């Protein structure tokens, strides 16, 4: 009853709604930002496109709704719908890509004195540089800049938690990623009045191994046919024809390969390392067919009287297998020994290279976890 | 306390948010545009759709908000948010796709005297030109057309601000790259009425296209063929051995530029060139048809290839004779001559079509790179 | 008459009710609110990223002290209708499977019981991040667990108690849902220095996996494998069909090679496990090699792969003397080594094949364990 | 002059959703017209568009002809959509999507009463196209638009010219061309039998398309194709003995080519419309290649193979000579290759036919519709 | 006039729409449903959806529209805005996949009894049975029933009311005929609850599918393909010198088909049909490759056809003699006469498992034509 109907009536009668919890010009009401992530669902890599979920725990001081007897002291802590209150109509810098599912228009924690609580999960469409620069082993970092899209900080001041929270507080155990750390830092950029945004950092690691495993084996088992035609030559010479069946195989092959790999970078693309490479050692196996196919063709042909009749018998057999003699001198093995061997060097060095380039790849550019 | 809510609620009472601004008839409500593309998100030439970042600035002046002491005297410029305000109906003539983006309930700014701007951070759907003239390396100008969308010269009219390029915010992440772009004004009056209709911004978006990783795959193919082709030739004057061989590579490279064929006609698909574009391929590749066809058929060209005991003797002799006259005879039908003749018969021809492949290819890269 | 436009005045619902103001008989304990859950169907599955599309009725409960009536209200109809924002309602969240707003199981009619009780429950179509995890593909296929509650209110604004899934499973999933177990609780937790929110935690225990890509999928390979498998038997009956021979390989490589290709596709639409994976690829390799072998095996060895009578002894000599290049290919032939050869190939195909089945059934065993 | 007396005074008795009818026997006056501005997506297969249509809408309410403070002000007036009478469009036949922006904007309401307006919708329909709509005379596009409230005894729809267009603003990107716009005011009685007419809006296109690009993908690579197989044809006269199965290699190259043309194209008109009869050419023509094609091997498969000590030895031996000349007598009967040669020209001329009785029938089909 | 004020007035004052019609403890509100189906824009027989248009005809009485001279008087038959009326949250149950859409802000029917009508246009999305068993030559029903939503038997009553075909407007253009559509009423009563549930009104569907495309295609090759399988079998009696030529095609015609076997499973699971189909297929063609496996098998089935001057005159023609008894035994294998068998085995064999997929293939349809 102390004046119940009274304060309560009153307060609807004097409160205002659409008003900021401060008093004019000064160092206007601090909010306090602060967002439990849930976890994560895409990670558009290639767009740098990301759809997460978090909590967006507000909360500042309603000094204009600190209550009395009955709902002040009767309960401290009553439930009571937004709406009423400057919300952070916040956009992301970078990300912030769409809007916002269970971020606005959800009742609050309002208590005694004034503090209001409002911890809404939301689903939020964002963007940040996880550029094409997301896969390499050194991998990279992104800004991700939260901050409303009409208000400008002059009637509020934003305000943080922890800055190492982690991002992998709620890193989606889906991810075929993983995380070192994330970086949160309070942003003002002059070029704008509005104080604004803050710069969340993002130094993500994405290390799905799974089909450079049976890539390798294409590299490798092409390689089979390959040495194998290489191989093949002193092997079976009359690989002749047999081998130009290899590589009409073995380049179509490859190049459905090449079908595969633009349609699936397509969606999750970052540097070229592996296809840098592999393009080459691609264009290898592929010349050093052709070439060796050169090696193939290089070769033009291959690619008394009683007794007379007997002497002319003699001379005709003689006579002509010295001409395919000939072509003996002419088809003899150094070439294809020699370069089964420029083969040895060249496949095993250009192998061992990426090989390398690969080991180099995975080892070396892997501590910038920072 | 100074007349505080005499001051306040008289404003609201006689005040009709819905009312222009009309001042007599004469100028109509003087209104200016102002664009501003932070940045663009996406598009897509084939579809020639956008979605780009705009903050508009949009101006004009209620000489009923102008104040005395009790308003202007309180804080002279201050914030009073939208809805009150009559928003123009702006719209992109030949665009317009898709409402604007964050337009709705921002604020604005009312000065000492009245002057009143409106500049909301928008991001919306386009629709401008891009013909099948946009990724041509001589590009095309994307004409957009912006003003006032149901209001006349008579009852208002949208004005221009400022020039400014369309590269200075410009999407690095476009597979297109910009030359100029310009905009002037004008107001259009039709032959239709007697009237003087609205004005207009007409945008023109001079860029060029095609990102350089496709230039690279395809043509090396085609060198890659032109060697196959080119060993087309070399393979057969050098050894006829494996002309059917060559029947294989025959069929395994066609269809390698047929499945080619699936691929870049929906990157044509995938993005509008100029069909004249197309006929770099139509003849190149055709000609790889023509020639082969005729270079195959004549690989093919040809017929077959592609005292008593004395006497015994001589009637033995006599048999191995005329056999040794028609082994002559099929080899007088693959002759090695004008092998060499269509090998640089072609070759020239091969290195006249190539070279003038790289005529129109250098010709209008004379044009476009300057 | 009775009261009645007086009554319904004095409930007024929206105007003499708080409909703000949540009906706790104040600061206590809570408001006795309970949820249950029922399935009407599941639209979509989505295991590689643990994602699930399902409809549910949310059917809630919670007694509205204010909403008991009088005779001409509560015994003038012992039951009526109120639209939600003249109807208290729970704000039920889907604890960890609303990350993707409720529809069209929002402010709907809800159901008036006389003495304040109230009922609404509509329908749910909604999305969910299910606990597929990697091991929802193991036999078992996880256990998706599931919690529904007023999110808002907490232990002393509101207290809500607790069904199979596959009451309403979708046939036409490409997995079997094995069980369905309801337990609700309450719970406070390390960061809150207070107890609220009581939910409905619904785990859902299933298993999927067609009977259908072992069809088409491991035809081919016995297929497959007696061409390869004939491919050592061929080499006898007539290896010299080398080139044709060479042939087969080129065909059955490119084959082999986009068989694999079709088998990530469907895998990136399905988190798909190491264990099984291997066996498939591992297997065609295991003919792969054989091709490789098959080059090499089919094309190995080095060459398979007084003066009339001086005349004529002149023959004799070409004779035998070309004989001996015959015969140096013979040596080479290696026949005696034939059937090893395809019958060890029988054995190792056999080995592994059996290996597989072998393997198969060693997991095969234990989960049936 | 009493402008705000005047302005208070019928918005006293001012009534909403009332019709501005004088009386009831005998409606009111509707204007409409549309005017072409966009044809966003024609999905033929399906008979379904969409297309931004410029609504003129008009109609008669003397229910606010004003004084000398309204009317005589300014002959014009811009007044809110849920202000007036407004006509809830639709296209019988054709909207099956509601309009987007075609309502709810500012309408005109003049100084007598004369009422106007015009929002821009972007909105699908299901025009004709069924199984037709693809030849070289075209089906016309009927759709039929009135507001799908009320019917004609209280509301009359008015429109002009039934002959002059659709090409208007008929999109320069379509893959499609317009010839004729036709359109006829009408009442309501269809095959349904409904009564109570409520007049509509008629809406003829008969529009032309098929400017093919597919076309000589089509035609040269058939050309190639038939020379290929006339290769297979002719090539054999030329070829030599290892030619059979060289033969055989095309044929499997030959329709390696075909069905992945027969997938190709066939994707091609299930994403677009459909249509029979240059269907019936193309599979058949296509059906006969392939026909006398492994016709050809059954032609290179018909043939039966071609697919004193001293002289009683030299006797026998004399007789190995003649008696293996018996054997590749044989060769002779069996390989004289008239069936051959002949073969050549059969399909030569076969190919004329095929070629003419196509292409001539294609000058038809472009002809008669011409 | 005609107590004009006091007659529109008094209507709005003591009258309610929140409330429904309801009559004493009895029949519930007598709901009159029906579907008045005119057209079929889409739907899709693989995911079993349909979005048509049908007029939901509504009829059902009120009392409380019932009136004197002075409404009835007025103009008989009068139609009230929708709005005033209880609208059923009607919907299909395991169907309903979609909105129904154009049925808000509509007309209703009153009259001066109190009947009333309101058939809506309604357009929606559905989803019902077709499975795999939905294009068959023997159709398959979709059972759609419809009726209240969240009312249960104790409010609202629905009821048929005509019996009216499917076909009376199905889709010509459609992929599929119709043979009967029944509907009839009911009251569903759970064993759950003892008490009295909603009514509803369930369709079904009974129409045969499958236009004759994918058809012409199957059968198309697989003649085609029995005929290189012809030739398969013919070709070693008329060109046994081609039995690796034999091999190529079998490289050629299985990856055709496990090719054919692709687009299968694409347009399969692209459009539904009950397995028991592919499996005519299945085994027919692996019979194909059953007997390749043994034809080709058998194909290659054999070994290997897959004085003292005096003297040696003797070494000589014995030289000779050794050699044709040897070259006797090749051909000792290759007898050409099982070979006649092999084709004639299995050319009987599949005219008769032929004429077995025939079989079944037509005994179905002798079943479907029904």
């Amino acid at each position: 009853s102390v004046m119940e109907d009274t304060l309560l009536s009153v307060l609807f009668e004097n409160y205002n709604p659409k008003v900021r919890p401060s008093q004019t010009v000064g160092d206007k009401v601090t909010v306090r930002v602060g967002l439990t992530l849930t976890s994560l669902l895409i990670l558009n890599e290639k767009n740098e496109e990301m759809t997460t979920s978090v909590f967006l725990n507000l909360a500042w001081t309603d000094y204009r709704l600190q209550w009395d007897p009955a709902a002040y002291e009767g309960i401290k802590d009553l439930s009571i719908p937004s709406d009423d209150v400057w919300q952070p109509d916040i956009v992301l810098m970078n990300n912030n890509d769409g809007s916002f599912e269970i971020t606005l228009h959800v009742n609050v924690l309002v208590q005694h004195t004034g503090a209001v609580s409002w911890h809404p999960s939301a689903i939020y469409r964002s963007s940040c540089t996880i550029k094409v620069m997301y896969f390499p082993f050194d991998w990279q970092n992104c800004t991700m800049v939260f901050k409303s899209y009409t208000y400008d900080t002059s009637e509020v001041i934003l305000q943080h938690a922890l800055d190492a929270m982690i991002n992998q507080d709620a890193f989606t155990e889906n991810g075929q990623w993983s995380i070192e750390h994330k970086p949160s830092r309070k942003n003002w950029r002059s070029d704008d009045p509005s104080y604004e945004d803050v710069t969340f950092y993002l130094i993500i690691q994405r290390k799905p191994l799974f089909y450079i495993v049976y890539t390798i084996v294409p590299c490798i088992l092409i390689s089979i046919l390959a040495i194998l035609v290489f191989y093949l030559p002193p092997d079976a010479g009359e690989k002749m024809s047999l081998s130009i069946s290899a590589l009409l195989a073995l380049t179509v092959f490859l190049l459905l390969l090449a079908d595969k790999v633009p349609e699936t970078s397509l969606s999750v693309p970052i540097i070229i390392s592996y296809l840098m490479f592999i393009m080459i050692l691609v264009a290898f196996s592929v010349i050093l067919s052709v070439v060796v196919l050169n090696l193939h063709h290089r070769s033009p042909n291959t690619h008394e009287a009683v007794e007379a009749i007997k002497y002319i018998a003699e001379q005709l057999e003689s006579a002509s297998e010295f001409d395919d003699l000939k072509k003996d001198w002419q088809y003899v093995a150094m070439v294809a020994d020699r370069l089964f061997l420029y083969i040895f060097i060249t496949m095993c060095s250009i192998g061992t290279f990426s090989i390398f380039l690969d080991a180099s790849h995975n080892v070396p550019p892997d501590n910038p976890f920072a | 306390s100074e007349h505080e809510t005499r001051l306040v609620a008289n404003l609201l009472e006689n005040y009709n948010k819905v009312i222009r601004p009309v001042e007599h008839h004469t100028h109509f409500v003087d209104i200016t545009v102002g664009l501003q593309l932070i940045q663009l998100i996406n598009v897509d030439e084939v579809n020639q759709i956008v979605e780009t970042n705009v903050r508009l600035r949009q101006q004009w002046i209620d000489v009923r908000l102008r104040w005395n002491p009790a308003d202007y005297g309180g804080i002279k410029k201050i914030r009073l948010p939208s809805d009150d305000v009559w928003l123009p109906d702006l719209v992109l003539y030949n665009n317009a796709d898709g409402d604007f983006a964050i337009v709705h309930m921002t604020k604005l700014l009312l000065d000492y005297t009245g002057k009143i701007m409106w500049t909301p951070p928008a991001i919306f759907k386009s629709y401008c030109e891009i013909i099948v003239t946009h990724f041509p390396f001589d590009q095309q100008n994307c004409t957009m057309k912006l003003g006032i969308w149901t209001y006349d010269g008579t009852k208002v009219s949208i004005s221009p601000e400022s020039d400014r390029p369309d590269l200075s915010t410009f999407m690095e992440s476009g597979e297109w790259v910009m030359k100029d772009y310009r905009g002037w004004k004008h107001w259009v009056y039709y032959t239709c009425c007697p009237d003087t209709p609205y004005l207009d911004i007409t945008y023109h978006f001079i860029m060029q296209r095609i990102p350089l990783y496709f230039v690279v795959n395809v043509i090396i193919p085609c060198l890659l063929f032109s060697f196959l082709t080119v060993l087309v030739f070399y393979l057969p004057t050098d050894s006829g051995e494996k002309m059917t061989l060559s029947i294989s590579v025959l069929l395994s490279l066609t269809v390698f530029l047929l499945v080619i064929v699936e691929l870049i006609p929906s990157t044509s698909s995938a993005v509008p060139l100029i069909g004249k574009y197309m006929l770099f391929t139509m003849i190149f590749v055709i000609s790889s048809i023509i020639v082969t066809v005729v270079v195959i058929n004549t690989h093919h060209r040809s017929p077959s290839t592609h005292s008593a005991i004395e006497g015994v003797k001589y009637i033995a002799e006599h048999m191995k004779s005329d056999e040794e006259s028609s082994n002559a005879a099929e080899e007088w039908k693959y002759v090695a001559m004008v092998i060499d003749h269509i090998l640089l018969c072609v070759f020239m021809l091969i290195c006249i079509i190539g070279t003038v492949s790289v005529f129109a290819g250098r010709l209008i890269e004379l044009s476009q790179e300057g | 008459v009775n009261e009645e436009e007086r009554l319904i005045n004095d409930l007024l619902i929206v105007n003499k009710y708080n409909k703000h103001v949540r009906p706790v008989k104040h600061n206590n304990e809570v408001v006795n609110i309970a949820l249950s859950l029922t399935l009407s169907n599941l639209i979509s599955l989505k295991e590689t990223d643990e994602t699930l599309t399902t409809n549910v009725w949310m059917d809630h409960a919670w007694y509205d002290h204010r909403l008991t009536w009088n005779a001409s209200e509560y015994s003038d109809i012992s039951i009526l209708r109120l639209r939600p924002e003249l109807i208290w309602i729970p704000d039920i969240v889907l604890q960890n499977n609303n990350d993707g707003q409720y529809n069209v199981a929002y402010f709907c009619n809800v159901l008036v019981r006389p003495n304040g009780y109230v009922t609404w429950l509509p329908p749910a179509i909604f999305r969910s991040s299910c606990p597929i995890n990697v091991l929802y593909f193991p036999f078992d296929w996880q256990n998706c667990s599931l919690k529904f509650t007023a999110l808002n209110y907490n232990a002393n604004e509101i207290s809500m108690d607790l069904i199979i899934d596959p009451e309403a499973f979708t046939e036409n999933g490409e997995w079997e849902i094995i069980h369905k177990p309801a337990k609700k609780n309450i719970y406070g937790d390390k960061f809150p220095n207070g107890t609220n929110y009581q939910d409905v935690t619904f785990y859902l225990i299933i298993r999927r996996k067609p009977l259908f890509y072992v069809i088409n999928f491991i035809t081919p390979c016995v297929l497959i494998s007696f061409l390869a498998a004939l491919a050592f038997y061929l080499p006898a009956e007539s290896g010299e069909k080398m080139s044709t021979a060479i042939c087969v390989l080129l065909a059955q490589a490119v084959f082999l090679l986009l068989t694999s290709q079709r088998l990530p596709e469907t895998a990136l639409a399905v988190p798909l496990i190491g264990k099984y994976l291997m066996f498939i690829m591992s297997l065609v390799t295991g003919v792969v090699v054989n091709c490789g072998i098959v080059l090499n095996f089919h094309f190995r060895t080095p060459s398979t792969h007084s003066g009339i009578d001086s005349t004529n002894y002149i023959v004799k000599q070409i004779k035998e003397k070309n004989a001996y290049d015959e015969e140096v290919g013979n040596w080479n032939l290696v026949g005696q080594t034939i059937d090893r050869l395809s019958m060890f190939i029988i054995t190792p195909v056999m080995v592994l094949g059996t290996i597989f089945i072998f393997v198969m059934g060693n997991f095969n065993r234990p989960p049936a364990k | 002059n009493e402008e705000g007396r005047l302005i208070e005074k019928l918005l006293g008795d001012y009534d909403k959703r009332i019709k501005p009818a004088k009386t009831l026997d005998h409606v009111i006056d509707v204007t409409l017209k549309l005017t072409l501005t966009n044809l966003i997506s024609l999905n033929e297969k399906e008979e379904a568009l969409t297309t931004n249509v410029w609504i003129e809408i008009q109609w008669n309410d003397y229910r606010l002809s004003w004084n000398t403070s309204e009317y005589e002000g300014i002959d014009l007036v811009r007044i809110p959509s849920e202000l007036l009478w407004l006509p809830d469009v639709v296209l019988e036949n054709n909207v099956d999507g509601q309009f987007e922006v075609a309502y709810y904007a500012n309408v005109l309401v003049y100084n007598d009463g004369s009422m106007y307006w015009l929002p821009p919708a972007i909105y699908r329909s299901t025009c004709p196209i069924a199984v037709t709509y693809f030849p070289f005379d075209w089906q016309n596009c009927s759709l039929v638009f009135r507001s799908q409230t009320y019917n004609a005894h209280e509301v009359n729809l008015q429109l002009s010219a039934e002959e002059g267009i659709d090409p208007e603003d008929f999109t320069e990107n379509g893959e499609w061309t317009i010839r004729h716009r036709p359109a006829k005011k009408n009442y309501n009685w269809q095959l349904t039998k409904d009564d109570i007419d409520f007049q509509e809006i008629i809406f003829f296109l008969i529009i032309q398309r098929k400017p093919l690009f597919y076309i000589i993908n089509i035609i040269a690579p058939c050309v190639l194709i038939s020379s290929l197989v006339v290769l297979v044809y002719f090539l054999p006269a030329q070829a030599g003995g290892q030619k059979c199965t060289l033969s055989i290699s095309v044929l499997l190259a030959q329709t390696i080519f075909l069905f992945l043309i027969a997938q190709k194209v066939p994707e091609t008109s299930l994403n677009v419309p459909l249509i029979g009869k240059y269907l019936i050419f193309v599979m058949f023509v296509s059906l006969v290649i392939v026909t006398n094609c492994v016709i050809v091997l059954n032609v290179s498969l018909r043939t039966p193979n071609t697919h004193s000590c001293v002289e009683a030895c030299n006797f026998i031996a004399k007789s190995t000579k003649e008696q293996n000349d018996s054997g590749s007598e044989n060769e002779n009967w069996v390989l004289i290759g008239k069936v051959i040669d002949k073969a050549c020209f059969w399909i030569a001329l076969l190919l004329f036919s095929l070629g003419t009785l196509a292409i001539f029938l294609t000058g038809h089909l472009n002809q008669v519709p011409e």
